[PDB]
């Protein structure tokens, strides 16, 4: 009665807990989710930028040479 | 006739931003419920 | 007084123990916070750098356009 | 007679990506199974 | 025997849950490590991107100025 | 007489680093004092 509700008391704390404690998890299991998912996205339009970006200083680089040695024999002549 | 350079177009490429603030602050709440679940034994 | 502290066993450790979780989740807490932050100042970083390198090779094709046009026309008299 | 521009090449410069689904999933998994941690008092 | 067990049970239970909680803390802490480790990768590559670009816009610029004025000076004579 | 190109300056586009790694370590630890939070019931 009195030292039998003693494990009563523990078991209703321990119950009400390990509700709380299953909630933890799951929310810090949808938090790196959600980080997980931004990280790469972005990961994913850096590199994207690198790509494109990439590809037009090919370009500018090409056209400048272009441009300057053009430049040279119109000067020279 | 010199061809116009076409560079490529980069403004769509867009970084996204992260909202967790819900599961943060939950954390912290059950966290400070944890203290109704401690025994006093009597 | 024997199985009577058996039930004060169980007490002095489920006690200590929760205090050790709920400092566990705290520092969870604080450390997604902490990514959170990062990540999203470097989005804005990144959606930043978009925005001005848009801008520049908005300028830089332009020049170079007027530039070629000039220089054909240069060429071709 | 102008030397070339020689910009830079940024083409090695690469944003890695995060794999932490294991770790997600099992976080998920042990929540589930803190339902037969539970008593039963009788 | 009977509310002797009753002391069992809150064991084994108690136990084997923070098993499962000890678990979920290294599994946490080795999730925070890794996007940790990917955050400051990507940081540190944005950053590069940002030193070699702004070099490339610093010679792009200055060409572009020195054609603009050699093509000036080549028109108006 | 054409006018300068004048870009923009994107020097001071700054990505930061986090350091959470007091937070992981005690995660680890925390792990670890729960060794001494198990009941031994004789």
């Amino acid at each position: 009665n009195v030292l039998y509700e003693n494990q009563k008391q523990i078991a209703n704390q321990f119950n009400k807990a390990i509700s709380q404690i299953q909630e933890s998890l799951t929310t810090t299991s949808t938090a790196l989710g959600k980080l997980q998912d931004v990280v790469n996205q972005n990961a994913q339009a850096l590199n994207t930028l690198v790509k494109q970006l990439s590809s037009n200083f090919g370009a500018i680089s090409s056209v400048l040479n272009d441009i300057l040695s053009r430049l040279d024999k119109v000067e020279a002549e | 006739t010199s061809p116009d350079v076409d560079l490529g177009d980069i403004s769509g490429i867009n970084a996204s931003v992260v909202n967790i603030q819900k599961e943060i602050d939950r954390l912290n709440e059950v966290a400070k419920n944890l203290n109704e679940s401690l025994i006093d034994l009597q």
